[PDB]
Formats: structure tokens, C-alpha cells, sequence
């Protein structure tokens, strides 16, 4: 909620992430385990969440290829 | 019969120290345990370079020291420091406990690579705590 | 399962790093060869055994040297001497039944 | 009455970069008497109270592992001793602690740790939006 | 029997060469 | 000396299988895989046994560090079940006390 998700870019972002987004308490969980140091996964954490938000955003062709069944809502 | 750790009765005549002269299943109701380490911990590694070190220091400070141990080591790890706690008879001169000491405390220290800390405290006899 | 659920999958795979193209369940293993630590390079397997030979090597130099006194080796050196007196010995080389 | 008068010399420079704040800090130790972890407690929350720290603590439920050996050397396998390894749980929250607070209490907390013990620290950083995602960039 | 292994799948490791340098 | 000749030969093949370990693992990973053709998978088969027998990680065997008895050890402190009980009877084991519940 204290991002600038548009309506289209935020839902992307949540069928992007997955399982890491809990859907009642709106908070977005990154956990990284594969660089060998924190400060290396810290850094690595931090660019997951950057590459997520500009490719919410990003609206591709082939997004309009929606079907009625895909819908959230 | 139980065998474990136990000194038998023989008339009234034997001495038996306070460590000895409780059976196994004392243990954590009667006396502690002569050493504490956090490899026995619940979810700690490293269990087994501890075990192994713990021996050898069971069976270096016994020959280090002939005949002059009271009873049995107590072992502190703390941070990677090491501590060894000993009882030892009035046995040899000062001189050589300060020699064995310093010995004890540059060897073990080189050989584990962590410091080492060697306490003494002197008795004029094994303590006595049943029969005698 | 549709056409915009693959390329939801393969792109949410592409960033977070895991394999995009379809991969068989058997082919998986590979991946799992090299992402985990082998069986014969774990500290737990190669440093299972404490070097018996430096203990033992150490505690023999250090008895000679008159710093560590050992019962136990003084125990076989006295029953060995009482087995020279009796005239019971190792013979050497090449003595034992050629003769 | 001879003392060594003013025996005190160490340095604090106070740099120029911004401190690390640390939204909430938990502390889990774990031992195998309760006795020592009652003790540890009260110097946690002694020490933390005179450096304005307003810390939290409550007792996480204890967990037993049970194994059993075979007791004799040879045949008799109907007969089994049994051992136990107990670990007792404490755990100590730390809350609005900023970072040069945070390195002088977790190195005065450790320093002082009884041998029978060990513990865990989860320290939860807050800090701003990233550069890119900050800076409006599409 | 089918066969489609060039799937349409456009992604390009470069793009975000920049984030990945600094924040 | 180690306590006995088996012990002797365990450290014999735990020290073969570090060497190759990693060499093995390279060529493992082509017969673990079917995507490669199964003309290259199967001369890998034969550069994989040509390997040393004692190179080979299910040969390791788990014995005690003190008693070097081949069963009836606990993996977490590498010690024989009876060596275990002789160091934690006395007490001589942090944490381990007979059970009572
Ligand atoms: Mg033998
Ligand atoms: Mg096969
Ligand atoms: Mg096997």
C-alpha cells in the first residue's frame, strides 16, 4: 500500500510474485538464500524487488491474450 | 543389576568422593555435568569435534598432572575460549604447578587454536563425602 | 491452464532465476547436482575421522620427553620385560618356524 | 584512598554517516537449566532498563528429544535404556533500538554469556524505498 | 505427435543492466 | 595408529572420494540427464567406472571415532552406542540425562 502500483501494474505484480504475497495482510515477503554472505543476498533482495515494480508496469503485448477464466474479479 | 558409574559397597572402610558416590540416574536431579557446551543444544551443529576434544582433555590433564588429580575435570567453553577447572592435591612444588601450567595453557592452546584458560584450586586430601 | 498462465510462469521464473523452457522430471536432477553441496565434500563425511595419527605420534613423542606419563604403555612395557626373563620373546625376522 | 585518577580513555567519533535504525529486536536463548536463564533474564532486563530500552519478555514452550540405546553388550534387546536432552527457551524483544545502541547491548549481552547457553538474534532494519523505485522511473 | 520448441517467449537479460549495478 | 585396520581403510576411501568427487559429479550429471543423446550417455557410463572402485561416495562407511564398531552408532555425535553411554553415565555430556517421563 505504500507503493505507486497502478490498478493494472499492482495486479500483474501479485500474479507475478505468487505464493510470497498474502492477500489479507497486503505484505510482500522476499526471501533469498543462494549468495553465500548477507550482505550479498541483502543486495540480491533488494534488486528482486526494484525488477518486480518496472515490469509491473510494462505492459506487453500479449497481456491482452486474457481469458474470462483468468480474472480476479 | 546396574553397573554403570557406580562404586559397590564394601563394609564401611572405603572412602567415595561426591561425584562417585552417586548413580547415573542422579544426573540433572543430584549433580550437574562436568562439562557444558552448546553442542548438545536442540537445533546447534557441531556436537562431535566437541566430544572428541573433551576426551583428550580428560585424558591429557590425568597424565599431565600423576597422581596429584583429586577428581574428575570440570570443562567451560565460553565465546571460543576454554576453560579448565582442576582439583589437585599438595603434591608437587609450586614451581612445577606454575610449569605445568604454563605448559598446559601454550600447548592446548596451539593445538585446538583457541585460547585456553587453566584454574586451579588446591586440597590437602581427596574430599570425602560417605563412608570413611 | 491457458496461454497467459505459461507466460506468467516462465516470466516470474525468469527473474527470480529458475529454469524458463519445460524441463522433464528427471532432467530436474542435474540442477539439483550442482545446488546442493556433493555427499563426498561435506565437512561432515571427509572430517568424520579426528587424525588418530597426530594424537598418537604426539602423546608418544611427549612421554619420551618426560611432559605426559602414560599407564597404560608402561603397563605393556613392564609386562613385556616379564616376558624377556621368562624366555618368551618376538623372535626376529625370519625365525619363526623355517627352523 | 590512592586511586588512579581518571583511568578513562576511550574514543567515540561521530561520523557523518546516518545511523541504522532497527524497527524491533528479538533475542532467543537457549539453555539447558532454567535456573541460569532465570538469572540471565533479570541482567538482560536490569542492563536494558538503564539504557531506556522499554524490552519485552515472555517464554517460548519448551521442546524434549528422546532417543533410545540398546543396554546391554550383547543379545538382550527387551531391555532399553533411554536418555533426554532438555533445552529451555527465553526470549528477550527489543524495540525502537537504534543501530549504535543495538552494537553496545548485543556485545555487553554476549560477552556475558554463561557457557551452558546460546542465543539467537533477529534484528528487523527499516529503511526507505530503493533509488529506482523512489526516483519515479516508468 | 507434435513438435513446438521455439515458443514465443521474448525476455532480455540486459534491460535491467542498470538496477543491477546500484540503487 | 588407528584403532584397528578397518578404521585404517575408511580414511583410505573417505580421502579417494574427495579427490574425485567433483570430477565425478561432471560426469554424473550427463547420464543423470536424458536430453543428451544416448550415444554420448553411454560413453560417459564407461569413463564413470573407469574411475577407482574406492572413488565411490556409498562405499563410505559410518563407524565409531573411538571403538571403530561398524553398526550401532549414533550419526550425531560419531560415537558407538556403548562408548556413548560409558561418556554420558558419568556425566560427562552436557545436556544428556536418563529419561523419565
Ligand atoms: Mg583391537
Ligand atoms: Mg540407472
Ligand atoms: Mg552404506
Amino acid at each position: 500500500s505504500s507503493l505507486n502500483l497502478d490498478d493494472h501494474a499492482k495486479k500483474k505484480l501479485i500474479k507475478l510474485v505468487g505464493d510470497r504475497y498474502c492477500k489479507s495482510t497486503d505484505v510482500l515477503t522476499i526471501k533469498t538464500d543462494r549468495c553465500p554472505l548477507k550482505r550479498q543476498n541483502y543486495d540480491y533482495a533488494v534488486y528482486l524487488l526494484t525488477v518486480l515494480y518496472h515490469e509491473s508496469w510494462k505492459t506487453e503485448e500479449w497481456e491482452k491474450k486474457k481469458t474470462e477464466a483468468d480474472m480476479e474479479e | 543389576k546396574n553397573r554403570a558409574a557406580r562404586v559397590r559397597v564394601s563394609k564401611g572402610d572405603k572412602p567415595v568422593t561426591y561425584e562417585e558416590a552417586h548413580a547415573p540416574h542422579y544426573i540433572a536431579h543430584r549433580k550437574g555435568w562436568l562439562s557444558l557446551h552448546t553442542g548438545n543444544l536442540d537445533g546447534e551443529d557441531h556436537a562431535a569435534e566437541r566430544t572428541v576434544e573433551d576426551v583428550f582433555l580428560r585424558k591429557f590433564m590425568l597424565g599431565t598432572f600423576p597422581g596429584c588429580l583429586a577428581d574428575q575435570l570440570v570443562l567451560k567453553r565460553r565465546a571460543n575460549q576454554l576453560e579448565i577447572c582442576a582439583l589437585v592435591l599438595r603434591q608437587l612444588p609450586p614451581h612445577k604447578f606454575y610449569f605445568l601450567v604454563g605448559y598446559s595453557e601454550t600447548l592446548l592452546s596451539h593445538f585446538y587454536k583457541c585460547p585456553v584458560h587453566l584454574h586451579l584450586q588446591t586440597v590437602p586430601s581427596k574430599v570425602v563425602y560417605k563412608y570413611i | 491452464l491457458s496461454e497467459y498462465a505459461v507466460r506468467m510462469s516462465r516470466l516470474s521464473a525468469r527473474l527470480f532465476g529458475e529454469v524458463a523452457r519445460p524441463t522433464d522430471s528427471k532432467s530436474m536432477k542435474v540442477v539439483k547436482l550442482f545446488s546442493e553441496q556433493p555427499l563426498a565434500k561435506r565437512k561432515e563425511t571427509y572430517d568424520w575421522y579426528p587424525n588418530h595419527n597426530t594424537y598418537f605420534a604426539l602423546m608418544g613423542t611427549l612421554r619420551f620427553l618426560g611432559l605426559y606419563r602414560d599407564e597404560h604403555q608402561d603397563f605393556r612395557d613392564e609386562q613385556l620385560r616379564l616376558k624377556k626373563l621368562r624366555g618368551k620373546g618376538k623372535p626376529r625376522k625370519g625365525e619363526g618356524k623355517r627352523a | 584512598v590512592d586511586v588512579p585518577k581518571d583511568m578513562t580513555k576511550p574514543e567515540i567519533t561521530i561520523s557523518d554517516e546516518p545511523d541504522t535504525l532497527y524497527k524491533r529486536l528479538s533475542v532467543l536463548v537457549k539453555g539447558h537449566d532454567k535456573a541460569v536463564l532465570d538469572s540471565y533474564e533479570y541482567f538482560a532486563v536490569l542492563a536494558a532498563k538503564e539504557l531506556g530500552i522499554s524490552i519485552k519478555v515472555h517464554e517460548p514452550p519448551r521442546k524434549i528429544e528422546r532417543f533410545t540405546l540398546l543396554k546391554s553388550v550383547h543379545i538382550f534387546k527387551k531391555h532399553r535404556v533411554q536418555y533426554e536432552m532438555r533445552t529451555l527457551y527465553r526470549c528477550l524483544e527489543l524495540e525502537h533500538l537504534t543501530g549504535s545502541t543495538a552494537d553496545v547491548y548485543l556485545e555487553y549481552i554476549q560477552r556475558n554469556l554463561p557457557e551452558g547457553v546460546a542465543m539467537e538474534v533477529t534484528k528487523t532494519k527499516l529503511e526507505q524505498l530503493p533509488e529506482h523505485i523512489r526516483k519515479p522511473i516508468w | 505427435k507434435k513438435e513446438e520448441p521455439e515458443l514465443s517467449d521474448d525476455f532480455d537479460v540486459e534491460q535491467y543492466k542498470r538496477f543491477w549495478t546500484k540503487k | 595408529y588407528y584403532v584397528d585396520w578397518k578404521m585404517l581403510r575408511d580414511v583410505k576411501r573417505r580421502k579417494m572420494a574427495y579427490e574425485y568427487a567433483d570430477e565425478r559429479l561432471r560426469i554424473n550429471s550427463l547420464r543423470k540427464n536424458t536430453i543428451l543423446p544416448k550415444d554420448l550417455q553411454e560413453v560417459a557410463d564407461e569413463e564413470i567406472a573407469s574411475l577407482p572402485r574406492d572413488s565411490c561416495p556409498v562405499r563410505i562407511r559410518n563407524r565409531c571415532v573411538m571403538t571403530s564398531r561398524p553398526r550401532g552408532v549414533k550419526r550425531r555425535w560419531r560415537l558407538s552406542r556403548i562408548v556413548f553411554r560409558h561418556l554420558a553415565d558419568h556425566g560427562q555430556l552436557s545436556g544428556v540425562q536418563r529419561a523419565m517421563w
